[PDB]
């Protein structure tokens, strides 16, 4: 179980994307050294938490170091420095695991070998031959690194959520238990949206679908962390599904608080169609300067109040690994 | 081959403790952590001898580190009161079994489990074993020089007044070992008892000091097992390095440490006389860094475990001894284990090691509200402001403390984390709190959630937040701990199942 | 035994030792020291342009734009930074340490941080900002107590004793044989290369003491066989010595003079105008009232061009002293070291 | 110690020249510069054969270089030769005989006595009868001076190439090796065999793209020259050997200006391109130094951007691998033996390389006094149409008011631009300093390197010196010119007889230093 500085394993072909291109022409010459600065940024960001792999860690200085050599167009003394070192560096980075052998089981082209040499023992190569070689480094490790780079889990949800409907329908206990058990199942996946789809699917009736759906929409709100209340909006914007937003409307409302309130400005626009927000804006009744702040949103087609934080134990916390807040 | 004195029926086997009378001719070894009255005699442990009326002691000596001997080896003036059916041998030993939760480490790490006393003739199962066979497992000895050199100082400690001292060794030197054996010999109650003054300048190989921190520390009582800094020995600050070596901040680690020694200035002229630790570098800039140390200090005597000395060699006296030092299995990585115990530690000598998740953790928010109001990056500095909120996560950060005018200070961009530039940082005073882990942050509410071995709630009026994230790094186990990858379905937030060519850190 | 000095005349080195150091460290403007440094820099690239450089200075000027480098810096990526230095550094301490065949020591004191630091950039972590910089400062110092501090601030005689005395026996002799008076006069003339000697000759009629014009007499033919000998060119040196030292000068002053009008009456005939120019010039050159005289003399000697020089310079040097082409040959050529 | 027939061969001295009577067996080791015609008989000199009828030959061999023998070996073979007899012809082998090559090389001296007998001009009781003091003469009695020979294959696989060329085809020859490898004693030992009296003399291309140690070439310049006539011996460069075209590299090595090595090199390849295609001449070439690192990549893209013909190479390598087999050949290094002091060094040996081009009357004439002496070429200063500017080969970066220092006392290439091509765009001011990156894009043909003497900075007129030219007139075309890496040879601006002129201070120069840091 090896320990990642990219908290996603996702962010890496990310750090592929920016570092090179692919859609590398025709693109301008400037936004090539934007998009490399963020990356070049996180590499240092990536490095700063933990160790990064030498390979990695050397592109970051290598497009950098690039970046020395475009740039320039007078006293070159520093820039035949920065790529020579970074070069001179990173060969040496590569090498040493543990001589004409070895770079041939490295593979690394043994112009490489040579200006670490001369950088080192001699008059600083001239800028013209770093940038072949930073290139070709930096063609080296796109060639060998870079270029290279739940179905039961499910079905018990559906389960739990599926005894749920039925407990419900008899109409403290350990059975109270089995509900408060599925909350979790659905906040540790990305997924407790996917339920949503499932509880429309119970629904044969207005209210009464309500009626037997209403008291867990309630319950998720009352404990904390409850913008996924606001959360499962979001996948209501995709939008039968109606009538459950008006009465998400409806209990929105009757869940008063700003970051309730909150949900909505950010529930607004995931509701396109006028009605949505009008029951919004209406509901919102423009009295407030969030209020106020609401109906400039909706003229478009902004952060309400103060959020604080104090050295106060959760007070009710379930096992999260280091993630999802 | 290393063995120690076996006793039988004389052995007793007794309810929770285990006590003994010693034959005069006997040694007794002991692994693991015991607590230890002595009932009759006078017991020299590692050249020193502890009489019959001194109170029990605490010692965690670890399967790692050398074993401190009790020696029967015997007549003290009383003063000590030894003291139940037989006279038998000349001594009587008492054994009491320590409940510390220490040797729980098992259940965090598989290969850690064995280093404590668990287990993992006939012999009743407690916290102490005693190897009556010749075993592998070393024990303590030294040159009698060894011994002598940190021995012949105690004679000057008993006359007036002060000595300040000073040892410089190799980070395998083993003069930690050095260290330690010194602090015992003038502690113990045959001599002047005032407590012995203590500053430890090596992050790298810190003692009393949880990893990254340089410590004065005022020694009262014997640390007589081989404590991680575990147990607390009263300290006026630590003080937070920020990177494992002196290295990283060559002018933040020297003027940090001249602000240690004024404190101990104060009280190093008041009776109690200083000591210190020096970081184990003696090669290159660390040796300049010995000779600069050497001057200001002034101190009275020094010692080096090594011949390679000149730039030491003006102007104080100096003292050249034997290589000596010393299954961890790495020295290198029981550095985790300091640094992870710092937060499994309710109070010394009771730590719980149920992974650090399943705890309600403490939640602060960051902004110019009080509570937390900024960080600031040692060494790099130009993490991009859009980056550094992510950069804290999952790390092990340290808050701090600083007076509230001064904490106006000049954050820079006060939307979501206000950071806080290095350059300013350096400046202020700064009075460190705590060690923190933070297992995330919410953008949302701007709210951090950050888990603290224990603290008092660290009430105070507009006292501002400080933050630091230093190079110091993460034990695994806390987030991928067996424990915690089967009642978390496996997925990594930061964390990967075992491989592509080329890419493993350099 | 010579070398080539990149530098002309091996001064400017002692020089750089002020432009690489100031006399005063702190009162001078950083920005302004850095301005300082600049300028010595530039020299040495330069230097090494014309020619190779001792390594310590070549390291000198990597060591200063790496100082300027570390201390001007204004925050964010120190990824750049110390790269630059960090090569700095280990470029440096190589090139010592490389002229090393065997057992490589610190014979050459070099301190031990920088082996300490070239591991670490070599091979290591990279250093930290604070490590590079504390470091070239040490490395800095080094050099100037190394090396910098260290670089701080006859046969002609008797030929014209000897050329000129035997002539004077020959002098007497006036009214094989005749092959030795004429070996010795050209002897002393083949012999006057000299720069020197030209401050001999005013020397050489002072000694005289006693001699009439005759004794004179008996130098003309040997002064003319001079001009005879190598030409037009003697009289003119002689010419613009005599002027030199009558301006210096301003019997013995009054000898050569007449010297003079004996050199003033003979030469306008073979004179060129640009040589008579030489001596209007230099004529000029003096403030004394003697080449003011000299001038009108000159003046006196048909030719409209020269007429109009003599006279607008005269009246020049009567009221200065009332005040109270390409890809051509050299036209004529002296050669001379590749300097001039 | 090598030995050659010794004579007692009924030698007439004559007076300017000697003539020779040769045994079958016989065959000679001359040591020094001559010509040589050939009376009677077939001399066959480094395994090619040459008749009587064939016109003379010029030899410049040094003792750095390894000297050709002079093999009678051949039986008269063919009635191609013609013999001129006005002596003795008397049924015994062939009569044969050169006369003295009066070059005036040979006054090395007096600038070095290093380079003293270099070329033998008597450098002590003589132990002898019968000596005579020529430019010319055997080693007789065995020395240690290298005689040239080349196992069968050198002297063969060249050998086997040369039969294919009587045939139709063209074979576009390549050849690498390090230096030292004995690739320019090679080279030169092919383009003798092909230029053979019996091969049709079509002109034999050459390419020589080699600037530290090159050969038919200037110090740091690149040529490709038709080579019409044979350099019998190792003249340094020093032969007429009408070629099309030198060009200024800048350097000793490829990597001076690499973006402008390459670039350059190409461009050289198309007057190859639009000639090698003839076929009349097989394409030739000579290849750097290097062989790992860049110039092992520069060749395998020299490898690929002009068709081998044939590839050679002169030791077993890694090279092998990176270069695809494309049929390549391999002999043994063979690299030139001399001991140093004996065989001046490759940096060594290039001063008087460097320095014989400035002192060159004519192809066959060398003045080695001081060029002091001489008049300056004296130039313009500023946009005056004379010469127009300096561009900085490398160190681009400099003091705008620096840059006129640096110029004097160095050697620096006269260049050719014309037009407004000059004008394609700093302070005139003391110069135009037109830059490097402008520089590169212009098109530009080489003039031979240039002195600097004294630069005047109160007028913007130079005194400069240079070698042999015609008036360089120009209609709009100024002298651009540059200053690269090129070294200054010590003795021209301080030689032994120099020292003696002044004595004065050096302009430049100090006159012992031990201890302190040269890298």
């Amino acid at each position: 179980p090896r320990l990642t500085p990219w908290k996603s394993s996702d962010e890496v072909v990310y750090l592929k994307g920016l570092f090179f291109p692919a859609d590398r022409e025709q693109i301008s010459r400037d936004e090539l050294y934007r998009q490399y600065e963020e990356a070049i940024s996180l590499v240092e960001m990536y490095s700063s938490r933990t160790r990064v792999s030498h390979i990695l860690q050397s592109t970051a200085h290598l497009f950098s170091a690039l970046m020395m050599l475009e740039s320039f167009e007078g006293l070159d003394d520093t820039v035949r420095l920065t790529a020579s070192m970074t070069i001179i560096r990173f060969v040496n980075g590569l090498l040493d695991p543990n001589l004409h052998l070895l770079a041939k089981k490295i593979d690394l082209p043994s112009l490489f070998v040579e200006f670490r040499h001369s950088a080192t023992h001699d008059a600083l190569p001239s800028l013209e031959m770093c940038k072949t070689c930073v290139d070709r480094a930096i063609d080296w490790v796109w060639d060998h690194y870079w270029d290279g780079v739940e179905e039961s889990l499910i079905k018990e949800l559906k389960d739990l959520f599926k005894q749920y409907r039925r407990i419900r329908r008899q109409n403290g206990k350990e059975y109270w238990t089995c509900i408060a058990g599925i909350k979790d199942h659905a906040d540790m996946a990305n997924f407790y949206n996917v339920m949503i789809e499932r509880i429309v699917s119970n629904k044969l009736k207005w209210e009464h679908l309500r009626a037997l759906f209403e008291p867990m929409m309630n319950h998720f709100i009352h404990l904390k962390g409850w913008d996924f209340p606001l959360g499962l909006i979001d996948s209501m914007l995709s939008k039968c599904a109606q009538k459950w937003i008006r009465w998400l409307a409806i209990e929105q409302i009757d869940r008063y608080d700003d970051v309730l309130v909150s949900k909505m400005i950010d529930t607004l626009g995931k509701t396109l169609n006028v009605e949505l927000l009008e029951k919004l804006q209406s509901r919102f009744s423009a009295d407030p300067v969030i209020k106020d702040k609401i109906q400039a949103k909706l003229t478009l087609i902004v952060t309400p109040t103060l959020h604080i934080k104090s050295f106060e134990s959760h007070p009710n916390w379930t096992p999260k690994p280091f993630g999802v807040i | 081959s290393s063995n120690f004195s076996f006793d039988d029926d004389n052995t007793i086997y007794g309810h929770d403790y285990v006590i003994f009378g010693l034959k005069s001719n006997q040694n007794l070894i002991v692994k693991g952590q015991f607590v230890l009255e002595i009932q009759r005699g006078a017991i020299d442990i590692n050249g020193v001898i502890y009489h019959s009326g001194v109170e029990p002691m605490k010692f965690i000596n670890p399967s790692s580190s050398s074993i401190p001997l009790i020696q029967a080896t015997v007549l003290n003036s009383s003063l000590l009161e030894n003291k139940l059916f037989t006279p038998g041998y000349k001594s009587v030993i008492k054994l009491t079994n320590l409940d510390t939760h220490l040797e729980s480490i098992g259940r965090v790490c598989p290969l850690f489990k064995n280093l404590f006393w668990q287990f993992d003739l006939a012999f009743s199962d407690y916290t102490f074993y005693p190897i009556t066979k010749p075993d592998n497992t070393v024990s303590v000895i030294k040159h009698k020089n060894w011994m002598d050199v940190i021995k012949s100082l105690t004679e000057l400690y008993s006359n007036d007044q002060s000595i300040k001292v000073i040892v410089i060794g190799g980070k395998n030197s083993g003069k930690s070992t050095f260290l330690r054996l010194l602090v015992q010999h003038m502690l113990s109650p045959t001599l002047q008892q005032l407590p012995i003054n203590f500053m430890d300048l090596d992050p790298g190989q810190p003692e009393y000091s949880g990893t990254d921190c340089i410590s004065l520390s005022k020694i009262s009582e014997v640390q007589h097992g081989n404590h991680l800094s575990l147990t607390s020995t009263d300290s006026t600050q630590c003080h937070y390095v920020g990177f494992n070596s002196p290295k990283d901040q060559p002018t933040r680690y020297n003027l940090l440490v001249e602000q240690l020694v004024r404190s101990y200035e104060s009280d190093g002229e008041k009776h109690e006389s200083l000591l210190i630790n020096t970081p184990g570098w003696i090669k290159g800039y660390g040796l300049e860094l010995t000779r600069t140390l050497i001057e200001r200090v002034k101190p009275t005597h020094v010692i080096y475990l090594n011949s390679g000395g000149v730039d030491i060699d003006i102007p104080k006296g100096t003292n050249l001894i034997p290589l000596q030092g010393s299954s961890r299995y790495s020295s290198s990585q029981l550095r985790l284990l300091k640094t992870m115990a710092y937060f499994h530690k309710i109070d010394d000598f009771k730590f719980d090691f149920q992974p650090l998740l399943f705890s309600p953790p403490i939640q602060v928010s960051y902004g110019v509200s009080t509570g937390i109001s900024a960080l600031t990056h040692l060494k790099e500095t130009g993490i991009g402001m859009d980056h550094l909120e992510r950069s804290i996560e999952a790390t092990i950060v340290g808050i701090f403390k600083v007076k509230r005018d001064h904490l106006e200070e000049c954050l820079f961009n006060k939307g979501q984390l206000p950071l806080l530039p290095y350059k300013e940082f350096i400046k202020l005073s700064t009075e460190f709190f705590r060690l923190a882990l933070v297992h995330s942050i919410d953008q949302e509410k701007k709210i951090m959630n950050l888990y603290i071995p224990q603290f008092r709630t660290l009430d105070l009026t507009k006292e501002a937040i400080i933050m630091v994230r230093g190079n110091t790094d993460l034990p695994i186990w806390e987030i991928a701990s067996n424990e915690i990858v089967k009642r978390f379905k496996r997925q990594l937030p930061y964390i990967t199942f075992e491989g592509s060519s080329l890419e493993k850190k350099w």
